[PDB]
RNA sequence: AAAAAUAACAACAAGAUCCAGCAGCAACGACACCGAACUAC
């Protein structure tokens, strides 16, 4: 049938991730378009044919330095073109936005800053949400679907993460980053792709780096797809695979019925 | 209205209580559930319908950035 | 109008016991009966005619939700 | 001004005791004369010429319809 | 338009005095020696320009 | 658009009148009208003063003027 | 329409005078100028506050400019 | 966990009903409130101990005319206080609305005329929805949620109804009715049931007499739980059972988290 | 007062209706804008100066056979423009459509084919509804006010043919060609006229070739006037003059509040 | 240059077959090309018009044509 | 060059209301006041100045014929 | 470029200063008289020195008619 | 002149490769380049349709292809 | 011949620096200062080097008042 | 003049550059050649934009010459 | 008097008649108005 199936792995470092297997579980995972984000290495490193997989293509943006981002995308067919600019320092000079386009459809794969890191990462954050609410409500106009592999390090409610009472005073889940994720999903008109065929609770796709948090399942939903109200009826399912994990974070796999083309 | 819509825009996503203080000096508390060119909307147990040719300040009540 | 009129005719087709706050601190009750884009009427005994430029607010009795 | 210009029309014909009541509180008493943009001619034994950007209500008395 | 105009007018070829009050409460005498579509001109001891918005009612000394 | 104004404001400057302007609200500032525009008016004084348009209720000149 | 009230304003606010911004109820403001608009001024005596120009009275700058 | 099993349900006749087995059916089926529209009977009729459950209370309005309709409605617990009326002239006439309140949530036994006898009835069937919607309204305003478990005979969209081609002018599925259904579930706000826990299509619930469109699955979808938005977040689980068929419809058990008490 | 007035005369071969004298027919009754479908013959045969009513434009598109299709248009007055064709192979190859534009209205003559005949003529009358369908959808966002005064050959409702079960079988009836019909109506937003003006029954426009069919009065509505709800405002009224039958359709005549001009 | 233009609008004019000449707004004129000229074509249809070159963008024969 | 000259100087002597429909797509009339090979002077109770880089094209309410 | 048109009716509407309103392709109106004019360029006055292209007019109308030369 | 766009349009004309134009208007033809001149271009479609080069933005080739 | 107006009235915008808007046809509202103009071509600088065709803008509209030499 | 050195330095550092056309709409890419008239822009595919049809040309970091 | 810019619509016969109901507001903006200019709610 017309299915199509997008996967987003955030890697925390290809190399770990290709040490652990992500790139023969990818080769072997059926999918169109993979939005494996936070490479942490430059396009020449990316280049090297031990990541590049077969009947995949391979496109990455990094920072001036390796280390400081990077984000990269896979594709089934050629796009009709691929951008790797936002226009606004914090996601230029982090290289944080690279977007294919396919027939009136636009994958990009989005990451947020994570912030954990100390303060200036959070005000780094919070100037690209600022700036990012600007981009979405000035990105109304056009009438491509836009499907955003966003690894926003932030939980929208309750359900999506544990022992929230515990967790209202870390990083990733304090007031304002709620209501900004909120806003997104809520005044701009966008909506959540997994939240949408399931919404039940305890479907986390983080946890911290202490075994102790995945045995007690105490992680976060750091990974979203997120989906213009047009594809918002083309969700056909949504899954996220914790034991095949091969960084912090966990693939978020969505499949619709929308058919994709060159 | 470059300062009035971004201004208002960050009141109400935020849900920061408001007190908008009325010309008579009267003042209205509550958050900023919706604005217009004419008529904010206030929601503090009733959703009450304030003009902006009859506001005379609003002031956040905590701190605010742009 | 994108927020004024979606109000004032929601009020009216439901008939909701508003209250209006003028500028000048008086309190005026009844149901809007036919508003305009200058002027609102009441629907008391006496059909009082508001004008919109000296209306300062406009509290409904009961919470009613925008279409 | 959909229903202001044919109410006050018809309170204009029918002669209706209307009472204005202005922003500042002062209340005035007479027919309407006539009307025009920013204008209302009082007439009551008296003549006045109430501006419209200072008057608050208009209570017609006489329950009167368009 | 077709009234505030010609009442302003007839008011000032008559040189009745007009008593203005304003919208805060006081009342200003005198003869409108000339009217403009924001302020009116009213002089009888001292010059004065009151503005329009702040014109609460105008009432004429005499029938005219 | 208005045509008495703008000369009545002018000649209020030239001239330098001591300008006595009543507010809607009820209180009195004296000064010299330094310049004028469409929504404010300078008023000369220890510290000039921007007087907004929609809250001035009258404007008397100390001495009476003729228009141009 | 505003050859005078743009200029002045973003002098004072440029420069940092402490303004005092007279309302027509007769309350009388203080702070900052931080941002005007056509319709709106911002202060920050203590927080962010907009005043809006149809309630404004005069402004009188602490500091003849 | 608070699991509140509402079983809405058309019996076409408690005489077919019974026939069928639709008591043991019903009664074997866990569930807090059974909703059973078109009784065809009056109310000395159902005071029959026969119709009567252990556990189960005994609550019905009966039309006017026995045969022209009638609803029924048992529930676990006495119920604050029963509502045998509507307001309009067709309802009072043709007894079909009967409520039951609790602890605030509010269940009705709606029953819309079906319309498929003639043009009178399908006259009848356009004034009592041009009133309904007055009804619903009105009730927009106060506080309690309300759970309208009736058999409103009017399908909504093509996931309700397969070949819509050839449907296109049957009763229960023209322009009019599609509108009024579309605005009721949208511009008022009255979330379905089941489109917001099951997005798929094929869940039918009427079946004409002919067994060809049975053996075929050519069905109709006219049974609804229409909830309040308030009450939207409470589903869990609602799947039409084909197999224990009493009557022209299926029953339509509907579980959730709300928990009703006196 | 302002008034215009529309005729549809499908006379099946131009030679046929003026061996019956639909010619003098035509000139007495007074009419703006004449649409006569089926000419069976080349424009060649058409600039006939016997076929040109005095006072009146001649426009036709003749088909690549004479017998095979072939449209005809009059006006009173000169229109700003006159076009023909569509991109399809069964309407460009067959001139089955013909549009002219005066001013604020476009006014186009079409002609379905039977499908009666064989089966290929039905499976080309699938395509050129479905790519009829496809065009009108194209058209529907455009400013011109388009007003289709053409022969379908399918009959809508019910009430537009009595005995339908019978019908079901037969063509202009079958389910697919009134879905069809009823798409091109209802979800594209267009009305007819006739129907608007009046909801009356037992009125039709085309009969069967037996004599006693048309006794008892066994006839379809086949012409319609597929109008934009824009102008659907200004219909006024519309007649079906079964008296003369002169040919297999009627003279569906329309008169609307709208006047045209050069 | 130009060396092609010609003998297509010479031909299109010559078997008078009915073109489509789309224009840059997007609007379409239809009619048969009476004669094709620099910075011009002259159009014939029911009130022929005269279309500038610059402001046309393409030209569908309709109906097969050969150069 | 061929029959843009004669076109335009037959409709300026016979004095042809002629519609100027313009590149945007908008409707222009009046009478041809004058012609030059990049500007047209178009009269209509006002002489408007009309560039030839921006007439789609030119539609005369009346039959002419060709020199 | 050897035209015979617009030049003196250019340089009349300069001398004679008759408020001008020149409508684009685009569709904008702006208003205002005419400075001094070239092939490619028209400086309009109207509070500010605008040089309106020649290419990006559409059409020039006067608020009065004018003589030619 | 034209040392770029002939080596280009010749080359896709050749091989036949499907492109897509893009019209000023802003739509989008579809087809082979059949023959192209100076002035205009003619795409191999079934309509045989004519596109005039002022008029053309941009030719997006369905395929990579090499240039000579 | 073709640049007796444009030339002189594009060089006192770049020496003076002043605040231009460059529109195009389009309608769009561009902005910087003109810092090198050629025949066909206008590099605007803004925050980023930008390049504006000349048969693409529809007006300059300088944000002070500048006088010709 | 100046858009044939600034089109050789664009193409000889392979900067990122972001053409604007008439239309409206953006294109980014990478310059790979230009002419009198076209300009083939490479990105995925490799497409040949017309001179008169661009508007701007803005290189996606600063560049001078 | 101008969307710091729709990765692009197989194309606009054409824009200058009553809440099955809150463990309840130290109290409703203090009630529907109670006719020569004086600068903190």
């Amino acid at each position: 049938g017309p299915a199509m199936r997008i996967i987003s792995v955030n890697v925390n470092g290809i190399q770990a991730a290709a040490e652990r297997g992500l790139l023969s579980w990818l080769q072997a995972q059926n999918a169109d378009v993979i939005c494996l984000q936070d490479t942490r290495a430059s396009a020449f490193d990316l280049d090297d044919p031990s990541f590049q997989l077969d009947g995949y293509f391979l496109y990455a943006c990094d920072a001036e330095l390796p280390e400081q981002g990077g984000v990269a995308l896979y594709s089934r067919l050629q796009p009709k073109a691929v951008i790797s600019g936002l226009g606004f320092e914090t996601a230029d000079r982090y290289g944080r936005y690279l977007q294919a386009d396919f027939d009136k459809v636009s994958i990009a794969t989005l990451l947020l800053p994570s912030g954990q890191s100390g303060d200036e990462s959070l005000n780094q954050k919070f100037k690209f949400m600022d700036d990012f609410t600007h981009y979405l409500s000035k990105q109304r106009r056009k009438r491509r679907e836009y499907i955003y592999c966003g690894s926003l390090y932030v939980a929208h409610q309750k359900m999506d993460v544990k022992n929230w009472r515990e967790c209202q005073q870390m990083p990733g889940f304090l007031a304002p980053e709620r209501a900004w994720l909120d806003e997104v999903f809520g005044n701009l008109g966008y909506a959540d792709a997994l939240r949408e065929v399931s919404r039940e609770g305890d479907q986390f796709s983080w946890w911290p780096d202490s075994e102790q948090a995945e045995m007690l399942n105490l992680g976060w939903r750091f990974d979203y797809q997120v989906l213009t109200p047009g594809l918002r009826r083309f969700v056909r399912n949504a899954k996220l695979p914790r034991q095949p994990r091969f960084s912090q974070h966990a693939p978020l796999i969505v499949d619709y019925d929308w058919q994709l083309s060159i | 209205h470059s300062l009035q819509d971004p201004y208002l825009n960050t009141l109400r996503k935020e849900r920061v209580p408001v007190s908008i203080y009325l010309v008579n000096g009267i003042k209205l508390q509550g958050q900023i559930e919706s604005f217009d060119q004419f008529v904010i909307l206030l929601k503090n147990t009733v959703s009450q319908m304030v003009y902006k040719h009859a506001i005379s300040t609003v002031v956040p009540s905590r701190p605010v950035r742009l």
